[PDB]
């Protein structure tokens, strides 16, 4: 459709396949979000990474 | 080779030789504002090296009772140096930080600080005991200063939450037997690109004793911790006379 | 007009029925939105993030409850003593409940994967010793002794330089999902047991404490994943808040 | 122009904010590979230094012998719209006949979600959030009874002239958005953009809204954050005489197109008030259930 | 009008007209009058089996 | 017939439902529409044209009504007096409320942009003089005296054959949009001051008046916008209209 | 006194930064504006009357009977436009009834 | 909105109708099916035993 | 669709995009509007426009 | 406090035992000439 743009989630690194009749695009269904995962940037937030099989104190 | 380290941003460089690591809350760096998310359009002021270097503003006694303090950023420097006048002329502001908190004993003394950053760290009170009384901390308790300010139930952090899981926020522990500081690196963190270093504390520094210090009659007994930190691509904006609050 | 039949469901209103609703301020468009910091895109993210277990959940005065966040190690008579057992049941009231993952875990009727706890000596640097940690799959009772729990999943820990170790709780089940266990019928999905006992001793030198803590951290591994969203067990309000 | 060294070399300017991780795929949990024993020196997974800050980075394999377990169980259900684009109870707005709160027919409601926990410690969870929002507006009598009753419901932004009774002009409506239904009718449904000035709604506002002294009786508004007070909703039955039956109106949030940065430790004591995280001091509770002894189950 | 709402196990259940549980933040609720026609709803297959 | 489900939703009347409705006059055709002047086609275009604003607010007799359009200078005693202040909160109570860009502002919830504020000299040709005009963004409270104003944003104005100088008030805000201000939490969103000090003096030479006026001109930059869309404060309208 | 409104900006009376304003125009075009439904007429019937106590009425559309709507149309002299209108009835109480 | 007209059989609940209703759980995945012995297919199938 | 030409905006400077069921376009939805602006119509209606930089009274 | 405002390093004590304070040039004159009590304390370096 040729709506406007004005979803809270407009430009997002997860693209979303949702459904709408009506011009704002905020009226719009939730969806299927993409499926993407970075637990590292709270589980493993270090600068200089360390192995598994390594020793973490050098 | 990771227990080692050395920090040098500014006139200031600071050395351990019992480390463990460093810490990039949320992966990533600070940075300046980019010219698409700012929203303010007067052309900003970036002291760089007057105002981005190692700031040792405060020590506490680490005691076999101690409960555990807290600090607010930016207002622990509001009043310091060349960073405390441009906060204070500026109407926004915005910045990074790097976190050194040391504290060494010997290897015979024992006990671990956990050492966090907490976003939006809002104080609450006790609401009068039985929780009729709907009472707020007062400036002093929000915004403490320098001298930090002692928390009354290190348990729910002064706030109905679990310390349990601050965890999950960017930290690090200092257990005597392994390391003697803390650092960890903060980006900007705020729903808004510029703010006021007056009447908004972006995060907190928590370090609390969950394995309390012990030792022998004998081993020397004061045991300090104390708090550096040095801003991270300051910018400023907005400018007119100075405010203190 | 064109010819429809209204079926059976017409006019109810379902709290997850994902529909389209009539916008209430055309042409409207929001602030942009900036960089900030931390943005989570799946709780499973969060799950993977270590927080303190309540191991020793036993106090329960207002002065003590920090005492709740470790438990203690010390000097024995070496006849592989025992040092705490619990539930590895991660659902289950006791104390997984302390952690993030126990709280999330709240919000999700039936969960699957593989779990770990690390724990973390806080002794002095003089103080030695070798732990051994069991972890008893379902139908195995609290191991009576040392040679019993050695029997199960485990693992020999020895301190030093690495303050900390980490047991793995593999994923050891019947079903595919487990629902939260509890006593009675739902004990069926329990998840088994966890013993600590002293492999040699915790030993130090003159002038080093008799005694140090341990603390417990405790998260899910990469295979885990929650299923079929419920409400959590706890609703935090007394009266009307205002 | 630039020419002493210092300034071409400098990075003072750099808004290409450096990230240490990225996002990858994770349809489904992670599988299990076959393992055997290991009996190396060098190597050792098993032991960490939580000090660092990280968890654990052991797995399965390198502590046990593992078979191959090819895992399809998804991770659909745990991503945030999934979470929180469920309808719940957020507001409870009374309008009796004979009455102390609203005995004139109509009632203004301050837009805050925070008087009801289980909601409350969802969103709670996390520091900012940002999303759009279907409203449903259920009403019925006390007794949970449909009459024929027409109500009109006003959204007051703030700045526009709340209605000061069932007759104010403000009802008038020409260009506040307005929905007239009955009792009789479905629940009312609409849907809501993010309407914040920020980038982001958030939950926790540690400051205070205006600079000056922060003496005692200002203190209630330490915490309070203009960018998160949206307005008014208003209502009204519609007509200039009082209503012959007393009504109830509930008001269900479902969230969607979310989006949330920095989670926090979630509630674990009682909520008290909407506008603070104060709580008893002299019922400090545990987190959690208690037991005798470490030793005993 | 009624209000039906799934308590999957685990999930706390109401113990009266009032209980808080019906907040029902993340179980499924249908809100729904007798005078309408019959609530109807797709159930998945969900044992752990 | 087609099977259908209604929704919640159904039925209800939502004033800005932009929806499709029959046509009760089949096959009519409007008379067509010449040439008209001023077309206008967004509101922000009249938001860029200056109107008179009310600085001098302050008579209230019916008789002294059109003194509120205009402020005084006169010869001083050097000392860099000051000659007048006000908010630049454009869309709150004041100044403001005199000129169409404050009235339309009164249309909508949210603004976001710079102002200007263009000053006209109205004395006579033989009259001259400096003056200082500034801006204080927020947190900087009313300037004592002309050395604090002096440290915000400002023009030095000298008269001359131009009559006129403009003062940009800058977007100098922390939120992307401000919501309207007011006495309470909401002077988070407060605009600033602006303040008018003699720099020089206002020189006369003999047989000219000693006192002159200027006429404040005020609208919105080009970067200025609006959004959410509400009711004005004010309904002009006491019984029914007749 | 040309009667012109001034050129000056921002960028020529202070030192200022690039910024990408995205904030769109979008909502102050004339449709998104008045596009929005508002009250334009009351009409009574009632039975014991004054004014019309026979079940009928006639009604001059005029909207001017009504400030919000009037004082906003009034900003403009000439307007051309299509309109939906609404009319919503039930009894003075708010009650719906049978008729 | 768009002209519609409801014919008889509206609003009625036909126990053999094979409709679409609502998801209660959205995005929810069921477990997964192992192979399990002994299938039926159609109960023609036991009608041969 | 192939419908009638009797909208109030038939022919106009700004083209919309909207939906309609009946014959008649008046019975169409208001839709979208282009966003064209002549702010220089009401702002500077001068004969001989004068530059920023240049002092307006030559 | 005061101190820390100016030009330094934070030693710690470890398997190196020696640490190194740079006193960097930091002069209004190219060169320095003897600095002593008077109007030559023009020349002073600083403290330390
Ligand atoms: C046509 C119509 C009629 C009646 C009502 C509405 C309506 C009602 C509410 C709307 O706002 C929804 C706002 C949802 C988020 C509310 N927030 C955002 C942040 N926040 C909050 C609360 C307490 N502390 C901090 C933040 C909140 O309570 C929109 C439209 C619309
Ligand atoms: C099938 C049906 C039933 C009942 C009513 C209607 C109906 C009612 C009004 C209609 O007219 C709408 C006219 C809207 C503009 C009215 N104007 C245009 C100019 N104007 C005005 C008022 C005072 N001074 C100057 C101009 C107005 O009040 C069309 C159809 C149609
Ligand atoms: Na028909
Ligand atoms: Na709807
Ligand atoms: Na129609
Ligand atoms: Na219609
Ligand atoms: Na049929
Ligand atoms: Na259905």
């Amino acid at each position: 459709s040729h709506e406007n743009s004005n979803s809270a989630t407009e430009g997002s690194t997860i693209n979303y396949t949702t459904i709408n009749y009506y011009k704002d695009s905020y009226a719009a269904t939730a969806g299927k979000q993409s499926l993407k995962q970075d637990p590292d940037k709270f589980a493993n937030p270090v600068k200089d990474i360390f192995t598994e099989m390594a020793a973490p104190l050098k | 080779s990771d227990r080692v380290a050395q920090l040098t941003i500014g006139n200031s460089t600071i050395t351990t030789q019992e480390a463990a690591n460093i810490i990039v809350g949320y992966g990533e760096w600070p940075s300046y504002c980019s010219d698409s998310d700012a929203t303010a359009v007067d052309k900003p002021t970036r002291p760089d090296v007057s105002v981005n270097r190692f700031y040792t503003l405060d020590t506490k006694l680490w005691e076999k009772s101690s409960k555990g303090w807290y600090w607010k950023f930016p207002d622990v420097l509001t009043e310091t140096g060349v960073f405390g006048q441009n906060a204070q002329f500026h109407y926004l502001y915005r910045s990074g930080f790097c976190i050194h908190v040391q504290c060494n004993a010997s290897k015979f003394h024992q006990g671990a600080l956990l050492v966090a950053v907490l976003p939006e760290y809002v104080i609450g009170t006790v609401a009068g005991g039985t929780g009729t009384e709907d009472t707020h901390p007062p400036y002093k308790q929000t915004q403490p200063g320098a001298d930090g300010f002692e928390l009354q139930h290190p348990y729910v952090l002064d706030a109905g939450i679990p310390i349990s899981q601050l965890t999950v926020c960017p930290h690090q522990w200092i257990n005597l037997r392994t390391n003697n500081c803390a650092t960890i690196i903060v980006p900007y963190i705020n729903a808004l690109p510029f703010d006021s270093a007056l009447n908004h504390c972006n995060f907190g520094l928590l370090v609390v004793p969950i394995s309390p210090l012990d030792y022998d009659q004998g081993a020397t007994p004061v045991i300090p911790i104390t708090i550096t930190l040095a801003p991270m691509c300051s910018e400023f904006a907005g400018l007119r006379q100075a405010v203190t609050q | 007009g064109f010819p429809t039949e209204l079926k059976p469901g017409t006019n109810q209103f379902l709290t997850t029925d994902d529909g389209v609703s009539a916008p209430i301020l055309p042409n409207f468009h929001p602030t942009p939105c900036i960089h900030i910091p931390g943005e989570v895109r799946n709780l499973l993210e969060l799950c993977q993030v270590e927080t303190i277990l309540e191991v020793n959940n036993v106090p329960t005065n207002a002065t003590s409850l920090m005492e709740r966040l470790r438990f203690p190690v010390s000097a024995q008579a070496g006849k592989g003593e025992l040092c705490a057992v619990f539930r590895a049941d991660p659902g289950r009231n006791g104390p997984w409940q302390s952690t993030l993952l126990g709280q999330l875990c709240g919000y999700y009727t039936q969960w699957s994967g593989s779990l770990e706890v690390t724990f973390m000596f806080t002794g002095s640097f003089m103080a030695t010793g070798k732990m051994l940690i069991a972890y008893t799959p379902p139908g195995g009772p609290l191991p009576k002794d040392r040679a019993t729990a050695m029997l199960g999943t485990h693992v020999i820990w020895d301190f030093g330089l690495q303050s900390s170790v980490t047991l793995v709780i593999p994923w050891i089940s019947n079903t595919h999902y487990r629902a939260h266990a509890r006593d009675g019928v739902f004990d069926y999905y329990t998840t088994g047991l966890v013993s600590i006992w002293y492999q040699t001793n915790y030993v130090v030198p003159i002038g080093a404490p008799n005694t140090a803590y341990i603390i417990a951290l405790a998260a899910a591994q990469k295979n885990f994943t929650m299923k079929l969203c419920k409400d959590a067990s706890d609703i935090l309000q007394t009266g009307t808040i205002q | 122009g630039d020419r002493v060294a210092d300034v071409i070399e400098s990075s003072i300017g750099d808004s290409v904010s450096r990230a240490l991780t990225h996002a990858l795929p994770a349809p489904t949990g992670q599988n299990t590979q076959v393992s055997s024993h290991r009996l190396d020196t060098g190597k050792v997974p098993a032991l960490q230094a939580a000090e660092i800050g990280a968890s654990s980075n052991a797995s399965d394999e390198s502590m046990i012998e593992t078979r191959c377990v090819l895992n399809s169980h998804s991770t659909a259900e745990t991503t945030l719209d999934s979470f929180f684009s469920r309808a719940g109870l957020v507001g409870e707005i009374d309008l009796p006949l004979k009455g102390t709160t609203n005995p004139n027919g109509y009632a203004n409601w301050d837009i805050d979600i925070t008087g009801y926990a289980q909601m409350r410690r969802k969103v709670e969870l996390f520091t900012y959030m940002r999303f759009d929002a279907e409203f449903t507006f259920v009403a019925c009598t006390p007794t949970g009874e449909v009459v024929p009753q027409l109500l009109q419901y006003m959204f007051v932004p703030p700045g526009a002239p709340k209605p000061d009774s069932r007759e104010s002009l403000a009802w008038q409506t020409a260009t506040n958005p307005s929905v007239f239904v009955k009792l009789s009718d479905p629940p009312a449904q609409v849907s809501v953009p993010f309407m914040s000035p920020a980038s982001a709604y958030q939950w926790f506002y540690d400051g205070y809204p205006t600079f000056g002294e922060h003496k005692q009786e200002k203190d209630l508004e330490y915490g309070a954050c203009p960018n998160n007070m949206m307005g008014t909703f208003s209502v009204r039955t519609v007509g200039t005489s009082k209503s012959k039956y007393p009504l109830v109106v509930r008001i269900y949030m479902r969230m969607k197109h979310v989006r949330a940065w920095i989670p926090r430790p979630m509630r674990n004591q009682n909520y008290l008030f909407k506008a603070n995280p104060n709580y008893a001091g002299n019922s400090i509770k545990p987190t959690g259930a208690s037991r005798t002894a470490i030793t005993t189950l």
